This record gives structure tokens, sequence and C-alpha cells, in this order.
């Protein structure tokens, strides 16, 4: 009743907007926003693509990425702490003493 | 007119074209994240442009 | 069928009942009346424990409902599971991650 | 049951949309965990009742608990985050958006061109799923707890105090 | 599919790999000691290694719908268990000088060995997911396992980062791959398909998102950006462990994927690996022209290195000798990198705070420490492609094949980047043997260990036979 393209164009939509959310946004909290939104899109497009074809396999992909996206939070808000704790800011701009 | 050996200097272009392509290709590694991630997202669009392209 | 539609149409009405009841239990106590240090880390790490251990809950949470059709060795996978969980909460505990006295 | 899915579809829209252009951290993961709720919605209505339920459980009651209390201890009362509205000069935003927009109609391109008989929705319960997860996928699950694991001591070893 | 105990035969390093990181935790658990825990990591490490015999006595079946063992699989596996080793035997001098914890890192290496061989064994979309977010989490770890330090919170934090949105790409394309085809096997992607419908759109998209993953996982133009970057801020025997270990599980993946997919001999997903591999092999050799810091020299190397071997691996559908080509190349690459990252390792070994620096400075090394200029040099010539070294076997491996089936394009741009390369890593050499202005058994096996590397890497560059009979020996399922 529900096309699978229309679950796979939503997924797409959010998969976008999380991506866009990561590259415009200087804070280092909303690119680990973008990134759970990213990586959440992802599993809901597992999921519609399992419920589409009858298999138990989609949620089964949609269990593991969120399984990576609960320690890929973790790490990265670890490490959101460490650099507010050592340098009082999250402008992700002022980390870039490495280049060239 | 030749004491300068212009063969010598015809075959050296290349290394000065190398030297020119990587230091060029060497602005792209500034240090930002946002324009790694920007760079990573650009290069999504021009390898799926490609395959739908081909 | 018509018991499912049913049920169906009286969760629909719980659910907007109760929120409709919370909203305007709001809107009426708004309306009516007259008028005149530094955070430590353990929290972060008590909150990551409870995300990373609520995942393996949900791994859990899975197998319990298909225990007997998984026979003997979904037991041996899931307690092969269950140790290696409990042997990162012995790490967790003598590591003094979850110790919150000094 | 459609009209669920394109609810809920909206929705998470709608709010993913407003988490990418909020300033407030606070108001931010409050519309992301709207979107979550939206998109469990959506995996009711596709007959994925395990994963809206691990949608809401796991993601909106683990996750963003995280994220809430990470921005708690930030103490962000104006901390060089408010003040500056960068991102909404269209100098900064522009050329992203119209990056991700060229992405996003080749993806939209890419699916409206395959073959779809529709999603009948019936409901794939959670017994299916821990059969199938301690059957053929049993290595994955017990290499997942080992992922959690390194997360865990990943995520310990970078967020401590001392 | 169920296990059988045969199938828990061929499940062998996996098992023991798994154990391992259960018993140092459980030691660690009980007290902290350095010298048991790296010992426990080694010698589980050791047991895997050994165990392959075990496994190749059993033979080449499948265990489960994910995983399926041959001798790919245990050459795979044999290689990540090499470099794992080797990270460990560099990270015992360089964590004895960090005052903080120091046992994590043999678990976290550990547990991205364990990923590792997953990836080696991995028949399957969510085998090939999960093992490479396994080995992807541990790096983040690793390589800000001293965030302290400035550069290495700022390696691990753009690791993080960009490697979460890579497997946020690589999950988005499985995810509409498996909307196509319905199944996540790997001979399953794009077999409901056939009669010229091999280009079928939403299956080529979820190819090119994975191809998007993979490439940043492979250091790939243009997700190579990272390379250098996280290669410098990293400590060195993160370095190393991220230089060799995961750049060759996930090519042996990607291998597997490209060999068992009905789709991977499309002339789309071809002609797009060859301009990633054209751009890849002449933009990493481009990059190290001016490098004066070795990491990132080494990067860009790593970059030009992946594109060779994507060059070899562009000509899987079409040759035969491929899968030799690419097992020979990732061996003595390998090796190389082993050789380099580990004099790097010593060199700046131990970890002398956070505070300082954690420089090399290459120049004049020959006059206080010449067996390790040595080994670095044998490693730079290698690198180069130089003939009475491994490094020059698999190039000619790679140009055999690229002229086998005749991509003239790559074979110009492995010429032409194997020149710059010379350039940068003759430069590098002779810095080793210009003028300039330990005490412990662990240092010793890491200079052994190095040493070992520059024998092996000359011994067959001299004499190529018994890597080539080794590796044609490992023959996956056909
Ligand atoms: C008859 C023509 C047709 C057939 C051609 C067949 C190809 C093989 C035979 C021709 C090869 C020509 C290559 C010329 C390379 C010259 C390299 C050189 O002179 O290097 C020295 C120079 C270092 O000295 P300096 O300038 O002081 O350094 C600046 C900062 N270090 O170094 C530098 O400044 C930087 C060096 C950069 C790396 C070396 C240059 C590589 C260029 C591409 C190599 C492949 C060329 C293919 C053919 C092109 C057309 C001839
Ligand atoms: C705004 C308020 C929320 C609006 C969205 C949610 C409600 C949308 C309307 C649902 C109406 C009921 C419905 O469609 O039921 C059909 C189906 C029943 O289940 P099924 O067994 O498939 O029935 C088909 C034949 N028997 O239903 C289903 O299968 C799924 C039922 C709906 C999904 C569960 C509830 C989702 C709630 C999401 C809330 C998100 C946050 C809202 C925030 C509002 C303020 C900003
Ligand atoms: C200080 C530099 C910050 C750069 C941020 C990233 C900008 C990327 C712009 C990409 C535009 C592509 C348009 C098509
Ligand atoms: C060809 C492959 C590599 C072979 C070995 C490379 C060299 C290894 C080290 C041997 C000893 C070198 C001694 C150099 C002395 C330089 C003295 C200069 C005086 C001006
Ligand atoms: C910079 C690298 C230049 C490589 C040039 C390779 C030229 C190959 C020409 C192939 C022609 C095939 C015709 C059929």
């Amino acid at each position: 009743m529900i096309p699978l393209q229309h679950g796979l164009i939503l997924a797409a939509i959010l998969f976008v907007l999380g991506l866009t959310g990561l590259v415009i946004r200087r804070n280092l909290l909303f690119m680990l926003i973008g990134l759970e939104i990213m990586i959440n899109a992802s599993a809901l497009a597992f999921v519609v693509a399992g419920s589409y074809w009858g298999q138990t396999d989609g949620q089964v992909m949609y269990i593991l990425a969120i399984s990576l996206a609960a320690a890929e939070a973790s790490i990265g808000l670890a490490l959101l702490l460490q650099l507010h704790r050592r340098r009082q800011n999250l402008n992700i701009d002022s980390v870039s003493e490495m280049r060239g | 007119l030749l004491k300068r050996d212009p063969l010598n200097s015809m075959m050296n272009i290349p290394a000065v074209l190398s030297r020119f392509a990587g230091k060029g290709l060497l602005l792209s590694e500034n240090g930002y994240l946002r324009w790694y991630v920007a760079s990573m997202s650009i290069g999504a669009v021009v390898v799926l442009a490609l395959l739908m392209v081909l | 069928s018509t018991e499912v539609i049913a049920h169906h149409w009286a969760f629909a009405i719980f659910l907007i009942v109760a929120i409709g009841l919370c909203c305007l239990m709001l809107v009426g106590g708004w309306f009516l009346g007259g008028r005149a240090l530094r955070l430590s880390a353990k929290f972060y790490l008590v909150a990551m424990f409870f995300v990373i251990f609520d995942v393996e809950a949900l791994y859990l949470f899975a197998w319990s409902t298909s225990i007997r059709e998984s026979g003997w060795v979904g037991f041996v996978e899931a307690a092969i599971f269950i140790f290696v969980l409990l042997a990162g909460l012995v790490y967790l505990v003598r590591i003094g991650a979850l110790d919150w006295t000094p | 049951m459609e009209f669920a899915f394109y609810i809920c579809g909206l929705i998470a829209i709608l709010a993913t949309l407003r988490v990418i252009t909020h300033t407030n951290p606070v108001h931010a993961l409050l519309y992301l965990i709207i979107s979550l709720l939206a998109i469990s919605g959506v995996f009711f209505s596709l007959g994925a009742y395990f994963a809206g339920a691990l949608e809401i459980i796991v993601y909106a009651g683990a996750i963003m608990v995280l994220f809430v209390f990470v921005v708690m201890m930030l103490n962000l009362g104006g901390s060089e985050i408010e003040q500056e509205r960068q991102w909404l000069k269209p100098q900064v935003w522009i050329g992203p958006a119209i990056l991700s927009a060229i992405m996003l109609v080749v993806i939209v391109y890419a699916i409206l061109g395959v073959n779809d008989q529709g999603i009948d929705g019936t409901p794939i319960s959670a017994k299916a799923v821990g059969i199938t997860l301690f059957g053929p996928y049993v290595l994955a699950v017990e290499l997942a707890s080992m992922l959690l694991l390194a997360g865990l001591v990943v995520a310990f070893h970078v967020g401590r105090e001392e | 599919m169920t296990i059988t105990p045969q199938n828990l035969i061929a499940l062998l390093p996996l098992l023991i790999v798994g154990l391992t990181v259960v018993v140092v935790m459980l030691s660690i658990a009980w007290r902290r000691n350095h010298f048991l825990n790296a010992t426990l990591s080694v010698i589980g490490l050791n047991a895997a290694l050994v165990s392959l015999w075990f496994v190749g006595q059993a033979g080449a079946m499948d265990v489960t719908p994910l995983m399926r063992v041959d001798g790919f699989a245990m050459l795979y596996t044999g290689l990540v268990l090499l470099a794992s080793l080797a990270t460990c035997t560099f990270a015992y001098p360089w964590l004895e000088g960090y005052n903080d914890n120091k046992d994590e890192f043999y678990l976290l290496v550990l547990i991205a060995a364990l990923g590792g061989i997953l990836l080696a064994n991995a028949n399957h979309l969510a085998s090939l997911f999960l093992g490479i977010e396994l080995i992807s989490l541990p790096l983040f770890g690793l390589v800000g396992y001293a965030f302290r330090q400035k550069r290495s919170l700022e390696a691990s934090i753009k690791y993080t980062i960009l490697s979460a949105a890579a497997s946020s790409f690589l999950l988005f394309g499985m995810a509409l791959v498996y909307a196509q085809s319905g199944d996540l096997s790997f001979v399953a992607l794009g077999k409901n398909l056939g009669d010229g419908m091999l280009n079928e759109p939403l299956l080529l998209a979820g190819f090119g998102l994975m191809i998007v993953g993979l490439g940043f996982k492979l250091s790939l133009v243009p997700f190579h950006l990272w390379t250098p970057d996280v290669y410098q801020g990293a400590p060195a025997p993160v370095s190393t462990f991220l230089a060799t270990a995961s750049k060759i599980a996930i090519f042996g993946v990607v291998m597997r994927l490209f060999l068992y997919a009905p789709v991977g001999d499309s002339e789309a997903i071809r002609v797009v690996l060859a301009i990633i591999a054209f751009a890849s092999i002449i933009f990493g050799n481009l990059m190290a022209l001016s490098q004066t810091n070795i990491k990132r020299l080494l990067g860009y190397s790593s970059i030009s290195h992946l594109g060779y071997l994507l060059v070899a691996l562009i000509a899987l559908q079409t040759g035969e000798m491929s899968m030799e080509a690419v097992g020979v190349y990732l061996a003595g690459y390998l090796f190389s990198s082993l050789g380099a990252f580990g004099v790097v390792s010593l060199m700046s070994s131990p970890y002398r705070g956070p505070d300082a620096d954690s420089l090399f400075s290459y120049r004049g090394l020959f006059w206080h420490r010449p067996i390790l200029a040595a080994v670095m040099t044998v490693m730079m010539l290698s690198l180069a492609g130089i003939p009475m070294t491994l490094g020059f076997i698999g190039k000619f491996y790679v140009l055999a094949v690229g002229v086998q089936a005749h991509l003239w394009w790559l074979v110009g741009a492995v010429v032409v980047g194997s020149a710059i390369g010379l350039y940068y890593y003759l430069r590098v050499a002779v810095s080793l043997y210009l003028h300039a202005p330990p005490s412990n058994w662990q240092y010793s096996a890491g200079g052994i260990v190095v040493l070992i590397s520059a024998l092996l890497v000359l011994v067959l560059g001299v004499w190529p036979q018994p890597l080539i009979s080794i590796v044609r020996l490992a023959m996956p399922l056909m």
C-alpha cells in the first residue's frame, strides 16, 4: 500500500538533511547531531528495504546501525568533552593545527 | 645561444609542472574538518553523477 | 476485521484524550486565576554506560521472545554474549568507573 | 496505515529541517527527539514493530539522553554559540545546500527508476527478528557486542576527568 | 545456517582473538599490569596466527550466511594478525613513557584485529559493515590515545567525524543495494538482473555510496584529505596499524565484493574506479613532493599505493592473476609500511610527555642509529618500486595485470607516479645519509621486527618465488 520508492525518498531526504547539518555547522555538537541524523536515515532506509521484501534482515541491519550510532555518539561526545575541557570552546575551525 | 642547454630545460619542464601541480593540490589540505566533510560530499556527488551518466 | 480496528480506535482515543487532558490542564492553570560549579565527568560516564548496556539489553530483548525456537544453540550464543557483557561490567567496576565514593 | 506513514514522514522531515537550522542546542535536541518519534511511527506503519520499539527505546531514550546530558554539562549560557548565527548567512549555507540538493536529486532519480510492488506492511514481529538474529546472523551479534565494548573502552579512556 | 563444530574450526582465529579480548580485559580488571597484558595480547594474536594452520586443515567452506573461510580469508587474516602483532611490539616502548593507563591500547588493538579478521572472512553486507565499524572504532580510541597532546586530539576528532560520515554513506548505499537486490549476500548483488540490465540506477547509486565509504577507508581520491593529518596526529604505532591493517583488511573485503558480485564487472563502476585510481596515484604522488614531515609523506604514499592496488582491482573481472597480484603487492606494502612506520615508532619512543614534540628528524640518522637508517632506506627504496625490493615485485605485478587488461591510462599513471615517488623517497633516503648536528629488550624486539621486515623485503625482492607460491595457494571459492 506504501510504495517502496516513497520510503526510500524519505530516507534520502533525511540523509541529505543530516549531511547539510554536518557541513554547515561550525559547532562540534551540531556536527555530531548531523551524524546521528545521517546514520538514523540510513537505518530507516534499511528498515524500508527489509519491509518491502518481507525479510527480517532489514531490522537486523537497523539493530547493527543503531549499535554503531550509540557507540559513535558515545565516542564523539567523549571527544567533545575533552575538547571543551582543554580548549574551552567547540568551534571546529580552531582545530586546524595540522595542514599542508 | 645554446650555452644554457635548451633541450635540458625542455626536459626539465615536467618537473616544473609536477611541482606546480603538487603545490596546487596541497591547498586542499588546509586542515579544516568541515572542508573534509564537504569534499567527501562533493566526491559523492561526482561519483553518483558519473554512475548516472554512464 | 472489526475487533482490531475497534482496539485501534480505542487506543487512538486513549492517546488523544490523555494528551488533550494534560494540555487543557495546563491551559486552565495558565488561563484561570488573577495576576499581579564544575560538572564532574562521572555523569557522562554513567550515561554512556547506560547507553551501551541498553543496546546490549536490546539484543537480549530480541533473544528472549524466541528462546524455544533458537534452542540450545541460541542459548550458547546468548551465554557468550552475556559473558562478554558481564566481563565488561566487571572491568568497569574494577577500574573504578562505576565507583562513586572516593 | 499509509496516512500514518505520510504524516509521520512529513513530521520527521520538518523536525529535521528545524534541527539543522536552530541555534539553541536544547531546542535542536528536542526537535531531534520529535523526528525520532516520527521515524518510529514510520517504522510502525511499515510492520517493523521491533524497529520502532527500539527507535523509541534506544535512539530516543538512550542516545538523545546522552546528547542532552552533554548539553547540560557544557553549561551553555551563550558560550560562543547563540551570538554568532554564522550559518544563516547565505554565503555559508547556500553552497552546501546546493550541493546536498544536487545529491538528493541524483539519489531520487536513482530511486524512481526501480521496480516497485509496494510495501504490504505485514507485521514482522520481534520473534522473527530474534529467530534470525540468533540463527544466521549470530556472529554479527557477538561481534556487535565486541563493537559496543570497543565504544565503551574508547569513550571511557577519552572522557575521564582526572 | 547452523554452526557445526567443523565450522567452529573454521571460526578459529576470530574465536581466539575474542577470547583474548575477554582474557585481557579480565586481567586488567584484576590488576593493571602493562607487561602481563601486552604479553597476553601478543600470545592471543600468535595463537590466532598459528591456528590459521588448523583452519587450513579444515578446508574452504561457509560459516554463516555471513562468513566464508578459504585461502583468501586465511591470507588476509594472516596479514592482519602480522600487522597487529607488529603494532603491539611497537606500542610497548611508546607506551612505557605514557603516564596514564596503557592496557586499553592492547584491548583496542585486539578489537581492531578482530574487525580485520571479520573483514577477511566476510561474504555479506552485514559482515562487511560490522567489520568496517569494528576496525574503525578502536581506531577512534587509538588515534587519540594521547588525547592530552593537541595534534592527537585533533586527529582523533577528525577521524571520528569523517569515519562516522563515511560509515553513514556506506550504510545508506548498502540499504539502497538491498532495496534493489533483496539479498545482502555478495553473490546476489545484481543476480536478479540479466541481459544487459546490469546497470540498474538504484544498484549503481548504492554501490556509489558504498564506494564513497570504502574509498574514505582506502584513502582514495577525493576521500583522501584526512590521511596526512590523521597519520601525523596519531601515535606512531597507531600510524603503523592504520597504514597497514586497516587498509589491508578493507581492500581484501573490497576485492571479495568486486569478485563475487554480478554487478562488479559493470562498465560504469569500472570507469569510476579507473578515474578514482588514476587520480589517487597522481595526487598521492604529487602531494608528497614538498613534504618535510615523514608522517604526512607516508600518508600520501599510502594514497598512491592504494591507487596502484585499485589498478590491480579494476582488472579483476577481465584478468585472472589479479588476486595473486593483489596478494603479492599487499604483502610487499605490508612489510614496507611496517618497516618505515616502525623506524618512526622506535625513534619516537618512549612517549616524552604530552607537552613536547613527537617529531622524527630523519636528517643524519645514520651517524647515531645506523641499523634503523639502513632499514628506513631499504623501506624507502621498496616503496619506490626499485628492483631488489619486494615493492618492485608488487609494482611489476600491477603493471603486468594492467597491461594484460589493456588499461593503458592506468599504466601511464603508474609510470608517472612511480617517477614522482622516486623523487621524494630518494630525498628521504639521502636525508638519512647526510650529516646532522632504549636499553630494554622490547625496544630490541621492535628493532628486530623492522630488521626482519627489511630482510624479508630484500630477499623477496631478489627471490619472490616463495611469496608467489604461497599467494597462488590462497585461492578463494570460484
Ligand atoms: C623524449 C620525450 C618523450 C619520452 C619521455 C619518456 C619518459 C622517460 C624519460 C624522460 C623523463 C623526464 C623526467 C624529468 C625529471 C626531472 C627531475 C629533476 O630534475 O629533479 C630535480 C629537482 C630537484 O632540484 P631542485 O629544482 O633544486 O629542487 C627544487 C625543490 N627540491 O626536482 C624537482 O624540482 C622536483 C621533482 C619532481 C619529481 C620529478 C619529475 C617527475 C615528472 C614526471 C615524470 C614522468 C614524465 C613522463 C614523460 C613526460 C614528457 C617528457
Ligand atoms: C639496494 C637495496 C638496499 C641495500 C642496502 C642499502 C644500504 C644499507 C646500509 C649499508 C651501509 C651504508 C653506509 C653508508 C656510508 C656513507 C658514508 C658517506 C661518507 C661521505
